[PDB]
This record gives structure tokens, C-alpha cells and sequence, in this order.
């Protein structure tokens, strides 16, 4: 299920792989979360006509699995109702009697129908966040709207419905990735918006017990919408206000790691690189378990050219041993900038033995080696980065050719002659090729 | 040093095989669901061909005296292959439905063994004649 | 009334071929003609579609 | 997956396959080698060498 | 009709089988170089449309002419 | 294997077979502790085993083990196809 969620994070690339993982989990064992994930993944199917094709007709097995998970389950009946309403002509009529079964059942528990709308919202929260299916979130919102008791529902549940709808809209914009994602952000920033109403309800302390938990995420999404709109300074101010509220209630209790990364990126976009490094270090100190944030904190602190705090953070980044292919390389770059030539060479070798080398970090390390020039180190770094990390980029190939020419005269011009035919669509590469030909002739 | 040289490649190969199987099943499902039998025009029958049907409908389905009266059941339609099978008189409609049955009654005494195999093909011809050739022919019969 | 009688002969023909088909399925289990029967079964079925005969579930 | 299906729909191979299957189902006398009937419905597969040889023979006859 | 559709599906499964087209689909999916027209891919799949003995008649005639 | 290494005589062919068994399900530490000792102590004059160990070390750690490839360039097992294989391995290490 974790692998399927990771695959569904990149939904448009490995959807077949995610479907295969869900099928493998379902064949291995009956899991409610796995069945829900498989149903939410098959629910779109490009309008139920893609490779899944009649997955709408095949979801009778999913409905049977839902009935096996719960004999009288509001969430299961709501999932079946959502599937019928999104994929049928009259099957929602049987879903209305299914919803009427729970409506009579919910009254006995009290002996309103607030749980009737709450059943769809829980499926909406699972689809939008855990399953990352904006289409399934929209279908669950449609089912919640199609619940029979529209007028008498709870305003806090209606506030939860509005928060789910805003999350679904943001997820739809992010999954589309085209047109104008800021147009939805402009609508959310326009006067009288639902996100503004959620912020006003957060400001109001009368009903803060059950509304502020969703209002915090609403404010974070509003800050992200402002950042996507472009007002990075005002978005950073709103995000800092949200972080202050998080410090008031519980700092790592929400653990907004992606939001902290976005805030660090927004602060680093402006000139406050040292302030961005301080904020990243504050988040890392608040959450000592998430050692992956320490790598980004050290990368941000390296920009202020203060190698002491950079190495101090890089030690905690390297505490997480194996998955530090970029952190070990950054530590090697820091050591090569300050002194430890042999240790930097060993750490660069360890980073190369690790999975992936970062292109920009490799270019910076190659520039540092060129400054503290060594022919063998330049050949080990720049040529490897050009061959593997940046095969398409001809500027790195030209730099490696110049380094090899300076290292071993005109006799090492084999790579220069090989890569000199196609070089970066001219501009300055014509002058670079002219200099390379002059060096080869010399 | 993570031991990712083996195992990870096998998992990637298994994922690729599962994806290929899913894509093949999807293509097969699309091709199977695309199946449809197109509508076609009703094939016309010649007036000479229609001449044999109505006379047979008079002889087999409208003659007063046959088994079933003038509304004998099940209905039958005249086809050249079935009619030639029955052929294989002075009124010109010899070896018809009424003519052969009395002949099969007549030829049973002389040659029951010959009548046994011929009636097997005749009954199959009688069974096939129940199937109408054309859509409007059943409407014409009705 | 004419539509039911035409489909009655085809359904008996469909029953007769399926009896040959199911036996050929047993024959294949003990061991092509089934593939030969299906097109003839499709020939009978399309005639019901062509004439517009009512289908039986 | 979905991109491959979209590319196949743009190519139109599903339409040709459906037409071939419709022709095969409509033809009563089903051949034993249905792939031969499918190839005959499709057209001329791997005939390029024979076409070149026939063109060479026609040029020799003309000259 | 449902019976007509079932008979068509059974006939397609029996005669020719889905594996013949599945091999072509699997080859097209495995090959990353896919053309704009799938007719070229079908022709590359081939399948001897003319028979080997049928295509050899012209070759035998040419050899007899050369002899 | 540690006990056998502490013991005096390591058999060359048996060590080569054990190294091949480890390479079938490769472990970098096991390969470095087996093939290097086999090519150094058991058969230093040999070249084919040294080339195989050099290929394993190159596949394990890229340019850090190019010294083994250079040593394979010194003696390439009476040339033939082994010299071409060593040249291909050197080109791969350069790439």
C-alpha cells in the first residue's frame, strides 16, 4: 500500500505500475485500505474508457469487498454510492435506499443525519490526500452534494465539506499542471471566497474546537495559493503566521514537511538566504526524526558561505547514512572549499558510489576542483558528470574537453573531436569550439 | 553498500511484465468491446424466385386438405436448396411438401430402407424450411 | 407468433450444436471442430439478429 | 499505458483490427488459418522483395 | 443481441485466438520506436500474406528463364 | 571463509569457484575479501583471474579501482581476446 501510494504520487507516469501494485496487494491479502486505493485508482479510467475500460462494471467485486469489510458500513455504502453516481444511469437509485438504510441505522445510535454527510467526507479525505485522486475527491464531493439532506447538515460538516472541496480544487490544479493554476488561486483570493470564510472562522474563537484543525490546513493551502499567484513575500508572511499558530498548538504535531520545504524555498528565492537557512534549521530542530530536512538545511546554509554551521548541519544530515547521495556530495564540496582535500576526495567517491549525483552540485564541485586544479580529480569529476549526469548538455562536455586539453596538451582531444560536431546550438559554443581547435592545434 | 545489483532488477522485470500483461489485456478488452454486427439492407428476391415461394405457400400453407388445414404449423418458407433436395409432376409442383409425404407413405411399402434415409434428409430440409430466408418474407407469410 | 416459431427452430439448432460442442470439449479434454461449430453457431445467431428474432436468456 | 492507448487511437489500429474481425465474423466459411484471412483482409504484408523482383522483371521485359 | 455477442466472442476466442493479436500488441508496446502509422508496424509484423510456395513461382520462372 | 583464510593453504581453483558463486549473487565486501586475496596470494602471476576481479571491482566502485584495470593492461593473458576484453573494460571505466 505504501508503494502504491508512492506510485500514485506520480500518477500520470506509472499508473499501470500503481494498478499492478494494488492488484498484487489485493491478491496477497484482503485489506480495506488496499481495496479502497484500487477502487479510487480505477474510478477515473479516463472517463471509464481507458486501459481499465469497464472497471465500472468490474467494481461489483469492489462493492462485494466493501460489504465484506462492513455488513452495515456508512463509508462502504458511500463508496458504492459514489461509484454508482459517477459510473451509472440508474444505479444511484439503489444507492439511495442503501443510504436510507444507514440513515435509519444512524438514528438508532442516537436513540439530523450528520454522519450521513460525514461518510462521504471521510472517503473524500482518503481519496484526495492518501490516494491522491482529485477526480475521486470530486466524485465524493458530488456524492456529498447528492445526499438527500442538503439543508439540515451541520455547518462544521459544511465547513469540512468546503475544506475538502478546496483541497480537491487545489489537487485538480496541481494534477493538471497547465492553463492557469493561479486562476483558481485568483478566485480563492477574490472577495467573499470560501477560503476567506474558513480563515474568518479560524479567527473567530467561538467554535475553534472542531474547526481550527481543518482551518490550519486551509490557511496553509491559502499561503500556497498566494505563493503560486506570485506574492512570495506576503505568502511567506502568511506561512510564518501559520507556523506561529503551529508553535502555539503543536509544532511537529502537524509536521508540515512539504509546507516547510515550500517556505524555505520561498525565503531562499529572495535575498534572505541566511534567514531561510535559519528557518530550515529551526524546522529541523523541531523535528529531529526527519533527518532529510537537515540535508536541505545544510544546502541552504552553504549559500551564506559559513562553512562552520554548514558542516555542523551536514553532520546531522550524514547521520542518515545510506540515503544521502546529495548530502555526502555537498559535504565533499564543503571540505574541498575548506581544506580537506583527501577527505573530500573520499566523500566524493562515496557519493559517486551512491545512487545519483546532483547535476548542479557536481558542476559546483568541478568548478571548485578547477579552482584548486588537479588533472586527475577534474577527469574523475567533470568527465563522469558529463557522461552520466548530464549526457545531453554540451556545455559540460566543452568544459571537460578544455580541462582534458589543459591536462594532457593536444593529445587528449579525442573527446573534443567526438563532441565538437554537436555543441549546444552555437551562440557561445562556436567561440568555445574555436578556442578548443586553437588549443588542439597548439 | 546496498545490495541493489540483484533483486531490484528482478522486481523491475516483474513490474514490466505485469505492465505488459495489463496493456495486452486492455487492448484485447478494447478490441472485444468494439465488436458490432453492422446493419445491412434486406436482400431482394426475384419475381421468378418469388413465384416458387407463393405457390409453395399455396401448396404447403394454404391447400385445403393438407395436414394442419389452411393454417398448418410450424410455418415454412420455400428455398431453392430445400426444394431441389425434395426434388432429388404434371401439375408442375412435384415432390412438394404434400406430394412427398404421400409418396413417402407410398414408397415405404416398396422400399422402406430407401424411404428411411431419404426422409432423414427431407425432415432436415423440412426443418431448414422453417427458417425464413428474408425478413420481409416472414412478414409476407404473416 | 411467427417470430417465436423462427427462434424456436434456431434455439433447438443452438441446443443441438452445443451438445456437439460440449462433447467436443470433453473430447479435447480426453485428447478444432468446436471452433468450426462456433461460426455455425454464429451463423444461426446472426440470423436471429438479422430477422430480428427475440432472444432467450 | 494511457499514452500508448492514445497513440494507438491516433494511429487507428483499433479500427483496422475491428474491421478485420468484423469481416472474419461475417465470412461464413472460416479458414483454419485465420491469420491468413486477416492478412488477406489487411493487404500485402512483407511483399516488398517480391515487388522489387517483379519491377526488375518488368524493366527487363520493357528493355 | 447478448447471444450474438457471446457467440461472436466465443468464435473469436476459438478461431484465430486472441494470442495472435496479443503478440503484435506486446511487440508494439515493447518496441519504443513506434511510428505515426500502425500499418507499417503491422507490415513489419508481416505473417507471410502471399505463401512461400506462391511467392516462389515467380522466382522459379525467373530461374527457368535464366537457365 | 575467514577460518580458511586464517588457515595456510587456500586452494586456487576452489577459491575461484567460491568467487564465481559469490558473483552469481554478488556481494561487494565478499568479492573484495575473496577475489583480491585469490589474485594476490594464490596466483599473482595469473592474469585471467586478475582481469575478472578487476571487472568486478570496476562494476562495484567505478574509477576508484582503475589501478586494477591498469595492472590488467600490463599483462593481458597472452593478448588474444583477453586484451580486447581489457580494452573494453578500460573504455567502460573511462566512460
Amino acid at each position: 500500500y505504501e508503494y502504491g501510494t508512492y506510485c500514485l504520487r506520480r500518477g500520470g507516469a506509472k499508473r499501470g505500475r500503481a494498478e499492478e501494485c494494488f492488484r498484487e496487494a489485493l491478491a496477497l491479502e484482503p485489506a480495506h485500505r488496499g481495496a479502497l486505493l484500487a477502487l479510487l485508482g480505477c474510478s477515473v479510467a479516463a472517463g471509464r474508457n481507458t486501459d481499465p475500460a469497464y472497471l465500472e462494471s468490474a467494481e461489483a467485486a469492489a462493492h462485494r469487498l466493501l460489504d465484506v469489510a462492513g455488513r452495515s458500513s456508512l463509508d462502504a455504502w458511500a463508496a458504492l454510492a459514489v461509484v454508482y453516481r459517477a459510473y451509472g444511469e440508474a444505479k444511484r437509485a439503489e444507492l439511495a435506499s442503501c443510504e436510507q438504510e444507514m440513515a435509519r441505522l444512524e438514528k438508532q445510535q442516537l436513540a439530523a443525519g450528520e454522519l450521513q454527510a460525514r461518510s462521504f467526507i471521510s472517503l473524500a479525505n482518503t481519496l484526495l490526500e492518501s490516494l491522491a485522486l482529485p477526480a475521486e475527491a470530486a466524485l465524493a464531493l458530488e456524492l456529498a452534494a447528492g445526499l438527500r439532506h442538503w439543508p439540515s447538515v451541520g455547518p462544521d460538516t459544511r465547513t469540512l465539506h468546503a475544506l475538502a472541496g478546496a483541497l480537491a480544487e487545489q489537487a485538480l490544479a496541481r494534477a493538471a499542471g497547465g492553463g492557469a493554476a493561479s486562476a483558481a488561486a485568483e478566485a480563492m483570493l477574490t472577495p467573499g471566497s470560501s477560503v476567506l470564510s474558513m480563515m474568518r472562522a479560524d479567527a473567530g474563537e467561538a467554535v475553534s474546537s472542531v474547526a481550527a484543525e481543518a482551518a490550519w490546513r486551509c490557511r496553509l493551502l491559502v499561503a500556497q495559493l498566494h505563493k503560486a499567484r506570485g506574492a512570495t513575500d506576503e505568502a511567506i508572511r502568511f506561512y510564518q503566521e501559520y507556523i506561529e499558530a503551529a508553535r502555539s498548538s503543536g509544532r511537529l504535531a502537524e509536521v508540515p514537511l512539504s509546507a516547510w520545504l515550500e517556505l524555505a524555498e520561498a525565503y531562499a528565492a529572495r535575498g534572505q538566504a541566511r534567514f531561510a537557512a535559519d528557518v530550515f534549521l529551526l524546522g529541523a530542530s523541531a523535528r529531529p526524526g526527519c533527518a532529510v530536512l537537515w540535508r536541505g538545511a545544510g544546502r541552504c546554509f552553504v549559500g551564506a558561505e559559513e562553512l562552520g554551521p554548514a558542516d555542523m548541519a551536514l553532520s546531522e544530515a550524514n547521520v542518515l547514512d545510506p540515503e544521502d547521495p546529495e548530502a555526502w556530495g555537498w559535504l565533499a564540496l564543503v571540505a574541498l572549499r575548506e581544506g580537506r582535500a583527501e577527505d573530500a576526495e573520499k566523500a566524493l567517491a562515496f557519493g559517486l558510489r551512491c545512487g545519483l549525483g546532483d547535476p548542479g552540485l557536481l558542476l559546483d564541485i568541478a568548478a571548485e576542483y578547477r579552482a584548486a586544479g588537479q588533472r586527475r580529480a577534474e577527469q574523475r569529476v567533470l568527465q563522469e558528470v558529463a557522461v552520466k549526469l548530464m549526457p545531453e548538455s554540451c556545455s559540460a562536455r566543452l568544459l571537460l574537453a578544455r580541462c582534458l586539453v589543459a591536462q594532457r596538451c593536444g593529445a587528449e582531444a579525442a573527446e573534443a573531436v567526438a563532441a565538437a560536431r554537436q555543441l549546444a546550438a552555437h551562440e557561445d559554443d562556436e567561440a568555445a569550439v574555436a578556442e578548443l581547435e586553437a588549443e588542439l592545434r597548439g | 553498500r546496498d545490495e541493489s545489483g540483484t533483486g531490484r532488477g528482478a522486481l523491475e522485470e516483474a513490474l514490466a511484465e505485469k505492465e505488459k500483461r495489463a496493456k495486452v489485456a486492455a487492448a484485447l478488452e478494447r478490441v472485444l468491446r468494439d465488436v458490432r454486427m453492422p446493419r445491412r439492407p434486406q436482400p431482394h428476391e426475384s419475381v421468378e424466385e418469388l413465384a416458387a415461394g407463393d405457390a409453395w405457400d399455396r401448396v404447403n400453407g394454404c391447400a385445403a386438405g393438407a395436414v394442419g388445414g389452411p393454417y398448418a404449423w410450424p410455418p415454412l418458407f420455400h428455398s431453392p436448396g430445400v426444394q431441389s433436395e425434395l426434388a432429388e409432376a404434371p401439375a408442375g409442383a412435384g415432390c412438394s411438401l404434400a406430394v412427398l409425404d404421400e409418396l413417402l407413405t407410398e414408397l415405404a411399402a416398396a422400399a422402406p430402407a430407401a424411404a428411411a434415409p431419404l426422409a432423414v434428409r427431407a425432415e432436415e430440409a423440412k426443418a431448414r424450411a422453417r427458417v425464413p430466408p428474408n425478413n420481409r418474407k416472414v412478414l409476407r407469410r404473416a | 407468433r411467427h417470430k417465436v416459431a423462427a427462434g424456436d427452430a434456431l434455439e433447438a439448432n443452438i441446443r443441438s450444436l452445443d451438445s456437439r460442442i460440449e462433447a467436443a470439449q470433453a473430447d479435447a479434454q480426453a485428447n478444432a471442430e468446436l471452433e468450426q461449430l462456433y461460426w455455425e453457431r454464429l451463423c444461426v445467431l446472426r440470423t436471429w439478429t438479422g430477422l430480428g428474432i427475440p432472444t432467450r436468456a | 499505458k494511457e499514452t500508448f492507448r492514445k497513440y494507438l487511437e491516433q494511429a487507428g489500429a483499433i479500427d483496422v483490427l475491428v474491421k478485420v474481425l468484423v469481416q472474419l465474423y461475417e465470412e461464413p466459411s472460416k479458414p483454419k488459418t485465420a491469420l491468413d484471412y486477416i492478412k488477406q483482409c489487411l493487404g500485402s504484408p512483407t511483399p516488398a522483395e517480391y515487388e522489387a523482383v517483379v519491377a526488375e522483371r518488368d524493366g527487363l521485359q520493357k528493355q
